[PDB]
This record gives C-alpha cells, structure tokens and sequence, in this order.
RNA sequence: CGAGCUGGAGAUACGCUUUGACUCGGGGAUGUCCGAAUGGGGAAACCCACCUCGUAAGAGGUAUCCGCAAGGAUGGGAACUCAGGGAACUGAAACAUCUCAGUACCUGAAGGAGAAGAAAGAGAAUUCGAUUCCGUUAGUAGCGGCGAGCGAACCCGGAUCAGCCCAAUCAAGCCGAAGUGGCUGGAAAGCUACACCUCAGAAGGUGAGAGUCCUGUAGGCGAACGAGAGGUCGUUGUUCGUGAAACGAUGACUGAAUCCGCGCGGACCACCGCGCAAGGCUAAAUACUCCCAGUGACCGAUAGCGCAUAGUACCGUGAGGG
RNA sequence: GUAGGGGAGCGUUCAGUCCGCGGAGAAGCCAUACCGGAAGGAGUGGUGGAGCCGACUGAAGUGCGGAUGCCGGCAUGAGUAACGAUAAAAGAAGUGAGAAUCUUCUUCGCCGUAAGGACAAGGGUUCCUGGGGAAGGGUCGUCCGCCCAGGGAAAGUCGGGACCUAAGGUGAGGCCGAACGGCGCAGCCGAUGGACAGCAGGUCAAGAUUCCUGCACCGAUCAUGUGGAGUGAUGGAGGG
C-alpha cells in the first residue's frame, strides 16, 4: 500500500545535490504509475508534489563464477515539491 | 553424500553431556559437550587439541597469529559414560515420570 | 504473542495494523540500504507478524461466517 | 558481400515466437516436442 | 455428411486386362490399384426450430416416406 | 521427534527455540504476470478497458459451445489402447500384381488402462456355449507372376469369469540383545587371551576388515488428521491376389418376409443340423511404464542416459542439432 | 605352406567355490641377465596407499597396427609464413616494479560530400568515476570496447500507445471440406503513412524540445462572471 511501494532511496552525489535543491529521489516498483508515486509520497511525506519524473532501468548482468546473471531491473523515480517542502527524514544524509 | 545419511541423521548423545573417546589418539577421554552437528555428524569435546594458523586478515589483527583451539569429532568415537564404571558404555532408554523419557546403561542412569 | 494477540483484536484496527507493520519496515528498508541495518532480525520478523495478521483476518473473517 | 541474417526484431518475434507458433498445430506440436528435450530456450520469444 | 449418418468414406479400385476367357482365359492379369472416394448430394429441411443443411439421396426417400426424426 | 536451528552455499552480523523450535507426516489458508487464457488487443509474460460493491486502498465479474437451471466441454500426458488417413526405400537378385505393411508418420478421442462382450456364433460331435489373454494345434489346412514369399481356425490344456437392461490394511515414529585386556599401528574394527548375544551374522558409518561403538536388523508397539436384412454396380476384410466366391463390410441404385416366419452351414438344390439381425451398459484376466521401490555372473569416468548431470556451453533465422 | 577343415591350449573380465595374502602394505605402474614348446608366467629390488593373487567350475561387450577407422594427447613442417592496406612519424616531459606502444607538451604526416556531425535498424552497459592486468589485444602494455565495484538515462507538447486506416493478417453468424483444416461480409489487428499542443538558453565525470532559468501552447474537470436558448450522432454532405 502507501509504503509497500517505494522501494528504497537513492545514494550518489546527484541525488544527494538534488536534495540539497528541494528534489527527492528514490527506486520505486517497476509496475507502479506516477499517478501511483505522487499519492503514495503526498501520503507517507505529507508534501505538495508539483514535479514528477520516472525512468525505468536495467540491471548490470553480471556473473559471479560460470554463472551469468542479470540483476533486478528498477524504476527510478524523482519528485520535486513546492515552497522548499524539504523532507525530514532524509535530511541529515 | 552426507555423514548421518547412514545415521539416520541421528544424534545419540546431546549438548551438554560428557563423552569418552573410543577410538584414536585421544582414547578415553572426559569432555562436556560443547557442539554438536547431528546432519554431518560432527561434534565438539573439550579434549582434541589444535594449533590452527588464521592467516593474514589484517582486520582484526594486522599480522596474522595462530590459536590454540580445537578440532571437532564424529559422533562415532564419541561415548557417553557410565557413572559407576566411566567407560565403554552402552545405553538402554527407560522412563523416569511421567512422560518424561531417560536414559539407563546396565545400572542406570545418566 | 502468535495466537493469543490477534484473535483477540478486531479487523478495522487490523487494516491501519498492517498498515503501521508495513511503515515501519519501509523505515526499516530505507535504512538498509541507507546503512547499515544492525538488527536484520527485525525485517524477517515484522514479515512474519504480517503474515500472522493476515493469516488471522482470513481464517476468522471466513470462520465467523459460520 | 552482403550476409544471410540481418536481424529485424519484429521479423523475428513475429516469425518464430509463441503466439505465432501456437497459432499453428505443428507449433503447438514444435513446442511439447521441445518442452520434453528439455529445452531452457523454449522459443525466441524466451530469448 | 448425410442425414441418419455421416459418410463420405471409401474405397480403392482395380482394373484388369486380358480379362474374359473360357471362364477362365488363361488367366487374368491386372494392372491396377489406386485409390478413390464417394459422396451424395444437398437438401434443406426443418427440425425443432428452422434449419437447411446437407441431405443425402438415400435420406431423400427415407425423409419422402417419412420423419425419421428430421421433417420437411 | 526432543536439541538444536538460521536452504544448497562452504560468509559475516542479525537472531530463533525445552511455553517444544529444526526436520517429518496431515490438512488448511496466501498464490503477482504469462500460458486452454477466457473482458478486448497483443510480437507469450504486455497494452487499453467497461460493470458491481468500497471512503479509498481493494475485491468480483465481463470467451465460446451443450443446457430451463444446476451443471459439463476447451488444454496437457513418455509410452499403452481405439479410430479417420495412410507411405516409400526394400525383397521378388531387374519391375508392375506382390512383398515390405495397415509398418513409419499425421490426425481424432479416451482412460488408468483400453479394446472387445452376453451368439442370425463357431461348428460337425445331432458337441461347445459373451469377450480379451497365454499355451497348443501349426508353418497343418490353405493363399500366391502357385514365384519371392504369405499363413489360419475348430478341438485339447490354462488365465480369469457376469451377465444386466429396454422399443409395440499401508502412510510419520517409537522400542529393541550381547566384550574387554594386552599387541602392531599415525590411527583398531585387525592379531591375541579369555568372554557374552542371537527370533538380531542383511547392510552401512567409525583413522585398516567391528555380530556385541553408532545407525540398524529379528521382533514388538504404532498415531488426533491420513490413505484403502436381400439384390445389382465399384471394392475390401479375414490363409481370400475374381478363383467355383460363400459371409460380413460399406459408396451409388434398389430398401422383402415378422412365426405354416427370418439368417448361416464357402457357388448353387433338396434334405438335415447350428441359430433369433434391425436397441444399449458391463468388472475380471491383457498392454504400457513419465514415476516409486527391490534386486543384478549390468557399467564405473572414451563405460554407464546425452549429462557423476546440462538439453546447458556451443552451432543453427528456424525446425533442430549438442 | 595361401584360402579352408581339424587338434591342444595361453591371457581378460564378471560369477560359484575352496587355499589364502594385505597399513611391517593390495591392485595398478617402473626397471631386469630367471622359467615354460608358445601364447605366457614367476623371483627380487623402487612406486603406490586399500584392496587382491592362486585352483576348479560357469558365463562373455574376451585379446587390434592397420578400416583416407573414432576420442585424446603430443610430435613434423619451424623458431619458418604471417602480425590484416605504403595516411608517417620525431624529440622532450611524466608515470611505473618494468614503457617504441599509457598520460601531458611541442611539431610532422592523412581525411575533410569524410576517414566530420546527426539519426534509424541492430547490439546491450560496451556510457561516466575509481580501480585492476590472468586471459581477450596479432608485439608491448602501467593501456582498452577486456576484469571488478559504484554511479548515469527523467517529457502533457519529440517518437510509439490511450485516435485512423493500406498491403497484409484476421474474423461470431456464413460458405466448404476424410480429420487437423480451407475460405470468407461487416468489425478488428496492422506504419513504411494520415492526425497532433514549445521554443530560446544553461549545466553532472556521465541525461536533455525531459532537468534547471526565462517567456509560451494544448485537452481535461471546477468556480466567479458575459449566460440567457439551444446542444449537435452509430446515419447525411463538405473537407481531408
Ligand atoms: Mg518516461
Ligand atoms: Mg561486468
Ligand atoms: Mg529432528
Ligand atoms: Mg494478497
Ligand atoms: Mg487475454
Ligand atoms: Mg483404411
Ligand atoms: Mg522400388
Ligand atoms: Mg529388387
Ligand atoms: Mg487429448
Ligand atoms: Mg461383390
Ligand atoms: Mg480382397
Ligand atoms: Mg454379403
Ligand atoms: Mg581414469
Ligand atoms: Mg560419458
Ligand atoms: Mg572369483
Ligand atoms: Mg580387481
Ligand atoms: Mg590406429
Ligand atoms: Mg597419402
Ligand atoms: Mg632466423
Ligand atoms: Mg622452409
Ligand atoms: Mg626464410
Ligand atoms: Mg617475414
Ligand atoms: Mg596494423
Ligand atoms: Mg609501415
Ligand atoms: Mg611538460
Ligand atoms: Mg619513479
Ligand atoms: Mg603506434
Ligand atoms: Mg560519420
Ligand atoms: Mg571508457
Ligand atoms: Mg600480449
Ligand atoms: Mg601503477
Ligand atoms: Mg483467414
Ligand atoms: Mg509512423
Ligand atoms: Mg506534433
Ligand atoms: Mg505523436
Ligand atoms: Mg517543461
């Protein structure tokens, strides 16, 4: 439901600067819609979402001994709020 | 293919109770259970000995060292004792209580 | 507990029950990945209570009709 | 010169894949008769 | 496809030379051995509701005579 | 079941469990998307919906045919069985009837088997008495460019038995006897001196070969749940290749008697015998073997399945090879 | 003494049975001048690490130099031929365990309707950062499109769908056909086409009519107004 749904957060100097703007971004579940991502955050953040993006992403097969692998594809996606909504919990990263 | 597969997978003695070594280098000996790995059939008794080398692995410790610890054993020169005599020892399974099941050997029990 | 906890408490605390169950171990998540996650436990145990409160909504919802 | 086999995607799938060859008996025929030689690659739909 | 029946199903055919003789000639020698098939015709008539359909030349009669069943 | 557990996997940290875990037997619940797919489309696993209830989050339904409904059918199954269809190479030292052979293959349907079945029959004794199966008769009677070659049945012995109806106990587990001393040895189970068990000396593990260490075996117990008509024309079937061609069998034409009647007895006739067509079901023995178990003058790494595992690597647009 | 028939036997395994050996060491392997008429078989020494010889009898996948035989390994040819366009390289500097080959610098040489740039089809992480150097690189490599790990891709307006139809493929009822099946109107699928609202700049190591800045456009639902009587399809025509 209005967790389930996001998956994780997203660690790199990108997404930490774009925190630093007011721009939050996570992996989400391939399946999901943004229609779908907007409810879930504006739920679970109490924030005015106003910005949206998504962009589904492969995954780096790779091996690991004779055994080629690919990984589990995901769906990165980024929100941009209104009126410098920053959110709490992520904030001290 | 597995060590207690021939055993049905099964351990006759248990974690806690002393052992005496049957057969070996260490015959007969005292050791409390320590391990006990009733699928391989593997076991621990205070007893065995062992100087095992740790290798390098920096963290922890930068150079390597060794340790003075100890093997474990198969659960097939491991023997449970008799109180009285203290040896090689049989058991017998009777019942003290009150469906509470036990453990006798020609004069029981342990 | 496992049986006596569950039955004993009604679904419509059950729905924001789940709910609560499913928050925290998104938290759970997020700190994982986030680093470092000292007590993994904790995930596979929350699973677990889920999967008891589900199991219990289901079994009585289906038992009470009767 | 020029080769035999320029892939095209659409040929491809829409020529040796699964909708294709169950729409035909001699493909449901083509698949059990691979499913039991215990075929991983099924069908180029599983490529 | 008939009536009371499907059908359509048959049959080989021989085929011989020097044939006829003095009941017997000598003997007869044949050539032959191939394979055809048989059929009937189409009719449209009526059961419970309304339909058409195929009817053979043997169903004809058994109809004309009577409903075995199927009418007219 | 009773002490360990946290899958192979062999890794750390997290933990769980004598309020009984883990593993085992037995039910339940949850089971995304594709696939008979089945709401509509689609290049399988993706795209777009409409309807009912919900506050939403959700949940259900939305294929087609037989049916009044209830309900059944669709797809899969290595072989085994039945059916519609039906090859050729080959052999006859050439070929065409013929043989390969109703074999290979295609297809339809169905089951744990199926098929067949309750006499217008075999038949020749005025005998047997539904079928399927095996033995046998028997390479006999016969078929045949009377060449290659093809090849019954009645009787006799067995397997298993049935004849009914309609239209005027195994599946989890528990419990189970009896040896120690010295010796060689890295290590005892082996050597040795004396021991005891046996309804138990089948086997496997243990530092090298153990009846008496372990797991077991003989034996004994053993669960709440669990499982037991005629005729004519073209043809064909049986050993049946137009041969004296009976009979069945159907494609096209014809379509009689119903008891003082009908059908057969290998052309055909009388006689004299065996028989009740036009309506159905039927266990049993029989076939197979994906799978489970037990065995072996079967293999042990070029063997044995293709594989100590993998239909994977690799080749192929594909079928397919491997 | 060839084809051939006859006679007696040697060895290999599996098997029944007895003699019996073996961690003070089995089989297998290695050396040798012993024995037997021969197939063969013994003695001892070195190997090895857990099984085996002998007699009698039984049953065979039972004895290989050949089959341009099959599998595998290793030789010859040979340190030969070749290192894949005759667009061409030098010196300095740096780094490193090691440099003709990797990184800076300054020149030289070649392409320039290309040997530049942008797409599509195809490929699939080859992109960027940091690292590695077994093998891939026709040499070398400290380097790489190879190895490891981590990051990177953002759309109401671009492109496809939520719209359309072509060829073609389908397709209830429909027409046929030993079976599987073959046709087939409407309807539906089908871009290579019709339709259609956004441009200019900025920047990550790596995205860009997406993100960010600046100023636009389109449909949708509600609200205050101008409302103040018509809206205009599953058919008509125009237009496309
Ligand atoms: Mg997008
Ligand atoms: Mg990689
Ligand atoms: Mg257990
Ligand atoms: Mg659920
Ligand atoms: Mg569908
Ligand atoms: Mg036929
Ligand atoms: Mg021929
Ligand atoms: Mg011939
Ligand atoms: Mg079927
Ligand atoms: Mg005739
Ligand atoms: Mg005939
Ligand atoms: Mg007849
Ligand atoms: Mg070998
Ligand atoms: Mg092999
Ligand atoms: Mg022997
Ligand atoms: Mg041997
Ligand atoms: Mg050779
Ligand atoms: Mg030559
Ligand atoms: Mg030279
Ligand atoms: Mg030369
Ligand atoms: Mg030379
Ligand atoms: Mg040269
Ligand atoms: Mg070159
Ligand atoms: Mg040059
Ligand atoms: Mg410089
Ligand atoms: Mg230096
Ligand atoms: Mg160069
Ligand atoms: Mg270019
Ligand atoms: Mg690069
Ligand atoms: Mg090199
Ligand atoms: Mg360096
Ligand atoms: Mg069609
Ligand atoms: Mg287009
Ligand atoms: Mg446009
Ligand atoms: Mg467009
Ligand atoms: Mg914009």
């Amino acid at each position: 439901s209005h967790y389930d749904i996001l998956q994780a957060p997203v660690i790199s100097e990108k997404a930490y600067s774009a925190m630093e703007r007011g721009v939050y971004s996570f992996w989400v579940s391939p399946k999901a819609t943004k229609t779908e991502i907007k409810d879930a955050i504006q739920q679970a953040f109490g924030v005015r979402v106003i910005g949206i993006s998504t962009m589904n992403v492969p995954g780096k097969r790779k091996r690991v001994g004779r055994f080629i692998g690919q990984r589990n594809d995901r769906k990165k996606a980024i929100v941009r709020l209104a009126e410098g909504q920053s959110i709490e919990a992520l904030a001290g990263q | 293919p597995s060590a207690g597969s021939h055993h049905n997978d099964k351990l006759h003695f248990k974690k806690g109770d002393t052992v005496i070594v049957l057969s070996g280098k260490h015959k007969g000996q005292t050791g409390k259970v320590l391990l006990a790995l009733p699928r391989d059939q593997k076991v621990v008794v205070e007893g065995v000995n062992v100087i095992t080398k740790n290798v390098k692995p920096s963290m922890t410790n930068p150079q390597g060292g060794q340790e003075q610890r100890e093997l474990a054993l198969h659960a097939s020169k491991v023997a449970l004792v008799d109180p009285e005599t203290g040896k090689a020892t049989r058991v017998r399974k009777q019942i003290v209580d009150g469906k509470k099941v036990r453990v006798a050997v020609a004069s029981g029990k342990t | 507990m496992k049986p006596s906890e569950m039955r004993n408490l009604q679904a419509t605390d059950f729905a924001k029950e789940i709910d609560a169950r499913k928050k925290e171990l998104m938290e759970l998540r997020f700190q994982a990945a986030a680093g470092q996650l000292a007590q993994p436990h904790r995930v596979r145990q929350l699973r677990r209570e889920v999967a008891q409160l589900n199991t219990v909504k289901a079994e009585l919802a289906r038992k009470g009709e009767q | 010169m020029k080769r035999t086999y320029q892939p095209n995607n659409r040929k491809r799938a829409k020529t040796h894949g699964f909708r294709a060859r169950m729409k035909t008996k001699s493909g449901r025929n083509i698949l059990a008769r691979r499913r039991a030689k215990g075929r991983h690659q099924l069908t180029v739909s599983d490529e | 496809t008939g009536k009371k029946n499907l059908v359509v199903n048959s049959v080989i055919r021989r085929g011989k030379a020097r044939a006829d003789g003095g009941v017997g000639r000598k003997t007869t020698g044949i050539t032959k051995r191939v394979q055809r098939a048989n059929l009937h015709k189409k009719a449209i008539r009526e059961n419970g509701q309304v339909k058409t359909v195929w009817l053979s030349a043997n169903a004809i009669r058994t109809l004309s005579k009577g409903p075995y069943k199927g009418i007219e």
